C-alpha cells in the first residue's frame, strides 16, 4: 500500500462499533490487506480487507473517545486518522462494553 | 425520541421541521393544520320566541 489516507466521515462511540471510517487508498496489486489497529482506542471488526487498485476502503470500528485520533496499521505502513464522534443515543444496550 | 416544537396556530400553511439525531439519519416531520376549531362550552339558559 502506497498513498494510504484515511478519512473518518462519522462516527458514534457506544458499546458496539458505532463508528465507521472510511480509508481511500492506492494499492499496488489487487488483493487483501491485514487491518489493524496497535492502540488500544479503538478495535476494527475486520481483520482484513480486500483492497482494489486505487479505490477506497471501508472499517467499522468501536470507541469511547469523543475525539479518537488512533494510528491504524495497515499491511505496510500506518496512517493517523482523526475525528469526532457522537454519543450513543439509547441509554441501555443489550451488548457487553467492547 | 423526545422532541419538543412549537408552531403558529394558522391554518392553510405547512410547517416542515426535521428531527435529527447525531446518530441516525434526520428524519423529516411534517405538520399542516387543516382545520383548528374552538368549542366553547355552552348552556341552554332559555329559549325566546315570539
Amino acid at each position: 500500500l502506497s498513498a494510504a489516507e484515511c478519512t473518518l466521515n462519522e462516527c458514534v462511540y457506544s458499546s458496539d462499533f458505532g463508528g465507521i471510517a472510511t480509508v481511500k487508498y492506492s494499492a499496488s496489486k489487487s488483493g487483501k490487506c491485514a487491518v489493524h489497529v496497535p492502540s488500544g482506542t479503538a478495535t476494527l471488526k475486520e481483520a482484513a480487507v480486500e483492497l482494489t487498485e486505487q479505490g477506497s476502503a471501508t472499517i467499522h470500528f468501536s470507541t469511547a473517545n469523543i475525539h479518537p485520533e488512533f494510528r491504524l496499521q495497515i499491511c505496510t505502513s500506518y496512517v493517523t486518522c482523526k475525528g469526532d464522534c457522537h454519543p450513543p443515543k439509547d441509554h441501555i444496550v443489550t451488548h457487553p462494553q467492547y | 425520541y423526545e422532541h419538543a416544537t412549537t408552531m403558529p396556530s394558522q391554518a392553510g400553511i405547512s410547517y416542515n421541521t426535521i428531527v435529527n439525531r447525531a446518530g441516525y439519519a434526520p428524519l423529516p416531520i411534517s405538520i399542516t393544520p387543516t382545520k383548528i376549531k374552538l368549542i366553547p362550552t355552552v348552556n341552554l339558559e332559555y329559549v325566546t320566541c315570539h
